[PDB]
């Protein structure tokens, strides 16, 4: 169910080496709020990383501490597949963390290293959030 | 993980 404690979800980013703009992929229920997966490029240069919490919601009252593993998938080896770990709390004001600078945009997108086929990089999301405060009173 | 922080 959407209250369950954690998840693991993934997203794909098509014509990847044209990103331009910030994308944002479909909500996944985990505390019974909204996570999702940004990505962004940074400085080309960097793939810009994070995880987002309820950011939609008009609420200032809400608040999620979570750890989570963000992950980029080698899809020829998943060993050879990066990841790196986040603990934050979640609020309105703090709705996404991760990192500007996840990987090389260069050693995301060269064919040989086993992270891009047909310009498609896919990410991936394992949260563990506790009990929000704040939202279901 | 080295320095996560908001976009």
């Amino acid at each position: 169910t959407s209250w369950r404690s954690e998840a693991t979800f993934q997203f794909t980013v098509e014509r990847f080496s044209r990103l331009s703009e910030s994308v944002l992929s479909p909500p996944c229920f985990v505390r019974n709020l909204p996570w999702k997966i940004m990505v962004m490029p940074r400085f080309q240069k960097s793939v810009g990383f994070f995880l987002q919490c309820n950011a939609e919601s008009d609420s200032t009252s809400w608040s999620c501490h979570a750890q989570a593993v963000l992950k980029i998938i080698n899809y020829r080896d998943d060993e050879k597949s990066f990841s790196r770990r986040i603990s934050h709390l979640f609020f309105h004001k703090e709705n996404d963390w991760g990192f500007s600078n996840f990987m090389a945009w260069s050693e995301v997108t060269d064919p040989e290293k086993g992270f891009i086929d047909d310009d498609k990089v896919t990410f991936e999301v394992f949260v563990q959030a506790d009990a929000p405060h704040g939202v279901a009173w | 993980g080295a320095r996560a922080h908001s976009s």
